[PDB]
């Protein structure tokens, strides 16, 4: 399995940023992914999740509408499109899997490596 | 090193006299032209069938054996030996040095006993009798295998009990044969004892001498034994295999059942697969109640059913044969003799949706429990006590069918399971599901064991040419005897000749004029003799 | 359902064994999995699911526990596997990584 | 020689099937009779001498057993036959009646 | 002393010659039960073990 993560740089408190995470090795559907951030010099804490196909999103606390999070197995990627910032997010992403969907799909899990991102 | 014995280990098959008769018996003897072990001055050696047992000294270095299973305690043992004074005969159980030459356990005696040259000695145990035949003869060597014939005189009996699978030795140049069961000529003296003997497996003369029953032959031709070509593995052809069976429409469907309504779907002419079913690792329950897991590889069915629906986590321990609970009371109830499988697994990725998925209702309520195996559908009112209602509600009215609420927010024995339930029936269907088999292609022109989904014989199959009509089976011949067959699974014609079977005759000069012998195999051909 | 990890920083030398527990709000079965981040790496993934370790990782690396209790231990790992650990768990949505627990010497 | 009936109350629903147990303290051979006592009315008789039952008792009431132990079976009686049970000897002098199995849903 | 009853002992009968009217007659016995034979042929019938 592989994953690789795009999108991280500099950027001002109220703009936006594309937030890529691309897949392969393993099949991209049949499976869920989700987001989780780290502030530097802090724990773990998780962001948004997508099931399989865009029927059902959950989201956690405080980035409820300024993230839309979208998966699409025609192109095989992952999106949380982040919108109209704060600069208090600054942090480092990384997109991984839940894991699993019918009885022979084997759940295996894995992570990215991670794509930072800063604010002014 | 090892030594031929020539003409040695014959005693005396019992008491009874005899003058001149030549005596034929079955018994336990050492054949003639044996391979005997040598030993020099020792180890543990088998017992597994009497033994011969000579020994050459003037001194006495060989001073008794040990017999037994074990050798030591746990379990008893015989114990036979000899100091400068005289025989020991002893039975307890013991503690025997590994390279005993005293003991160090004297324990639970239940038999006590007290009191150049060739020595033999025959030892066997039969129905919890230990028998002992011997003899001693003088050498004019000191510790060589000699030649010639000496009978051996029983000396013992001992009703012990013992069990004997081991002995040894025991030392202050020897030799070790065994006993078969073989069929002897002996010849009686006028006194009354064995002068010679007559193996009667050893050659073509020997067979000879063993039919007629007698040590001198005349000229003539004689049928002595038969032949008969062995056949090995048995082949089993069968019609073309069948299906696959595919299961896909049981587990692999878009979506399952609610449970009020269960789905349930028969199983016919199939090959059915069930370990492959199991080693996938990521089921939830599989609890196979009236067979093992193990067995369903091999044993035919003849009729296999499999419900299938969606229940909660929490009640997943319901559905089994004497549960109670709104699952199991009014909503899917088994019967205490089943005999499948239940197979269950978690579904919180395909059966869940946020905000909620409410396909999947139950009944809640239920005038009373419903038997097993049947479903009820009656979607009505539910009334609740004394008062008339019938289809109002609010004043305790009901709709006893309540939907469930499958988010993935909610934790673990309150998610969507699916649950698929399989049962068994074996009463008298003579062609029914059977699991993944196995038996061997067909082979010809050699003796073999077949089997042709049925038909159970003997014989060399060849390639035919009797055009058998398109609705005939078999081949029938005057007599009643099978005599072709017909492939089921390429449909082609084949004799089953017999295998070889026949008299052998020895043809002899005459014992006087020679031992030279010519063996005729009666109508046999002679690429087929060994 | 929130995880959380008590024992607080540790000073075990290169041997010896450590022992570090992971709690839950709610009944969780057979659904954890172990993180051990370095100072400034991605954190690498240990135990599949309370009891069996990926590719990759030792057999000094142990993972036991059940009910709501849980036990990652450390047998004699080496002068290095000094880190931060998280527990997670897999068992609905969505899963949260605790507190976490540093090891100094 | 005592009777004991040692499955207690039962709540199997007006379908289904039961089957209730009678044991003796030496041999009996077909010797019992089965009573099924309601909430205040006289004990009914079922069996006689553990194979045929008597009149005005349906097929679905069944008897067997023997040697020692003895068993009333109720195939799918219907939504009422839930009353109290006795097994009783006519051995010898005189008939034990043992203890008694109710049943409730 | 004798044997235990999950182990019991045992032991066969060789050349002998076996009196048992003698064992009979000495009017102690709890238990004298022959099933097979009569208890007053013994003192005739040869066996074979
Ligand atoms: C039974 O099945 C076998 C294959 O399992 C069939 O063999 C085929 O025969 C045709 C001849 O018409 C060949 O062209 C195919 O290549 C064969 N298949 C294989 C896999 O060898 C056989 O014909 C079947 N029996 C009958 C009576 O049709
Ligand atoms: C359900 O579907 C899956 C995939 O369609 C089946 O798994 C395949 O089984 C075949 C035959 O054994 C293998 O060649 C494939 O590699 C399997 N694929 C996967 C992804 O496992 C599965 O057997 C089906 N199960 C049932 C009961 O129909
Ligand atoms: C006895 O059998 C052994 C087994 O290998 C063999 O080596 C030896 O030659 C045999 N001796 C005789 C005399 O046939
Ligand atoms: C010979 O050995 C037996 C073995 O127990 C022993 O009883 C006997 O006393 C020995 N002979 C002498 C003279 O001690
Ligand atoms: C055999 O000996 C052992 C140990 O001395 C003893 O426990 C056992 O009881 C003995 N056997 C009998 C039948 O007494
Ligand atoms: C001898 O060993 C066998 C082992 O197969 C056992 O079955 C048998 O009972 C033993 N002999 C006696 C007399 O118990
Ligand atoms: C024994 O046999 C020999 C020769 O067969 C004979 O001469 C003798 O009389 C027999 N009887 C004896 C030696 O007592
Ligand atoms: C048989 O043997 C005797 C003596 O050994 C001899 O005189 C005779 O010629 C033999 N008979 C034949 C047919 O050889
Ligand atoms: C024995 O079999 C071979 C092989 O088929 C054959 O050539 C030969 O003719 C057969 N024997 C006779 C007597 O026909």
């Amino acid at each position: 399995v592989q994953l690789v993560e795009s999108g991280g740089g500099v950027v001002q408190p109220g703009t936006s940023l594309r937030l890529s995470c691309a897949a392969s090795g393993f099949s991209f559907s049949h499976y869920v992914m989700y987001w989780v951030r780290q502030a530097p010099g802090k724990g773990l804490d998780w962001v948004a999740i997508i099931s399989f196909d865009g029927s059902s999103q959950y989201y956690a606390d405080s980035v409820k509408g300024r993230f839309t999070i979208s998966r699409d197995n025609s192109k095989d990627t992952l999106y949380l499109q982040m919108h109209s910032l704060r600069p208090e997010d600054t942090a480092v992403y990384y997109c991984a899997i839940h894991g699993g969907t019918y009885y022979y799909d084997k759940n295996i899990l894995a992570w990215g490596q991670g794509t930072l991102v800063t604010v002014s | 090193a090892y030594t031929n014995s020539f003409t040695r280990g014959v005693y005396y098959p019992d008491k009874v006299f005899r003058s001149s008769v030549l005596h034929s018996t079955q018994d336990l003897f050492l054949p003639f032209f044996s391979n005997v072990t040598w030993f020099h001055a020792n180890p543990v050696l088998p017992f597994n069938d009497g033994v011969y047992f000579a020994s050459t000294e003037k001194s006495n270095i060989i001073r008794g054996w040990i017999f037994g299973t074990t050798l030591d305690s746990k379990t008893q043992s015989l114990l036979i030996v000899n100091n400068a004074t005289n025989v020991v005969i002893k039975v307890c159980e013991f503690q025997f040095c590994n390279d005993p030459f005293v003991y160090s356990s004297a324990n639970n005696c239940t038999f006590e006993y007290v009191s150049k040259n060739l020595r033999e000695f025959v030892f066997k145990n039969i129905d919890g009798y230990f028998k002992i035949y011997s003899k001693h003869t003088p050498i004019n060597l000191v510790r060589d295998l000699p030649q010639g014939f000496s009978a051996l005189e029983p000396l013992v009996d001992l009703p012990i009990g013992i069990n004997i699978t081991r002995f040894q030795t025991l030392l202050a140049a020897y030799y070790v044969g065994y006993l078969q069961p073989r069929t002897f000529l002996l010849k009686y003296n006028e006194n009354g004892t064995i002068t010679d003997a007559v193996d009667c497996a050893l050659d073509p003369l020997s067979e000879t001498k063993c039919t007629l029953k007698s040590f001198t032959v005349e000229k003539g031709i004689y049928q002595t034994s038969n032949f008969r070509v062995q056949p090995t593995e048995s082949i089993v052809r069968f019609p073309n295999i069948t299906n696959l069976c595919p299961f896909g429409e049981v587990f692999n469907a878009t979506r399952f059942a609610s449970v009020y309504a269960w789905n349930r779907k028969r199983i016919s002419n199939c090959v059915a697969d069930y370990s492959v079913l199991y080693n996938s690792a990521s089921f939830s329950t599989f609890k196979c109640y009236g067979v093992s897991p193990t067995k369903l590889n091999d044993l035919c069915f003849t009729n296999v059913y499999a419900d299938s629906f969606v229940i909660r986590g929490d009640e997943v321990r319901q559905i089994a044969p004497g549960q109670t609970g709104k699952i199991a009371d009014y909503n899917y109830k088994l019967p205490d003799d089943f005999t499948g499988c239940v197979i269950a697994w978690n579904s919180n990725n395909l059966d869940s949706k946020v905000g909620g998925n409410y396909n999947y209702r139950y009944r809640l309520f239920r005038k009373s429990n419903l038997k097993p195996f049947e479903r009820d559908i009656s979607t009505e009112i539910y009334q609740a006590g004394s008062k008339p209602c019938n289809g109002v509600e609010g004043f305790n009215c009901y709709f006893p069918l309540q939907s469930y609420g499958f988010q993935p927010t909610n934790g673990v024995g309150y998610q969507p399971y699916r649950v698929v339930v399989l049962s068994f029936e074996l009463l008298h269907a003579p062609a029914t599901v059977c699991g993944p088999k196995k038996s061997t292609n067909l082979v010809k022109n050699k003796c073999v064991n077949f089997n042709f989904n049925g038909l159970t014989g003997t014989g060399v199959l060849t390639e035919s040419n009797k055009k058998f009509l398109p609705f005939q089976q078999f081949g029938r011949d005057i007599a009643d005897t099978t005599d072709a067959v017909r492939d089921p699974q390429t449909l082609e014609i084949l004799d089953i000749t017999p295998c070889s079977f026949g008299g052998v005759s020895v043809i002899t000069p005459g014992t006087n004029t020679s031992n030279q012998v010519a063996v005729l195999y009666q109508g046999v051909n002679c690429t087929e003799v060994p | 359902i929130r995880m959380t990890q008590s024992p607080p920083t540790l000073s075990l030398s290169p041997g010896e064994r450590a022992t570090l527990s992971c709690r839950a709000s709610q009944s969780v079965t057979n659904y954890l999995v172990w993180y051990q981040q370095k100072p400034g790496q991605a954190p690498r993934l240990l135990i599949y699911d309370t009891f069996n370790r990926a590719t990759g990782i030792p057999a000094r690396f142990s993972g036991s526990g059940s009910g709501t209790d849980f036990t990652l231990t450390i047998s004699s790992l080496e002068p290095e596997d000094f880190a931060v650990y998280y527990c997670q768990q897999r068992s609905n949505w969505p899963p949260t990584f605790g507190q976490g627990t540093k090891v100094d010497i």
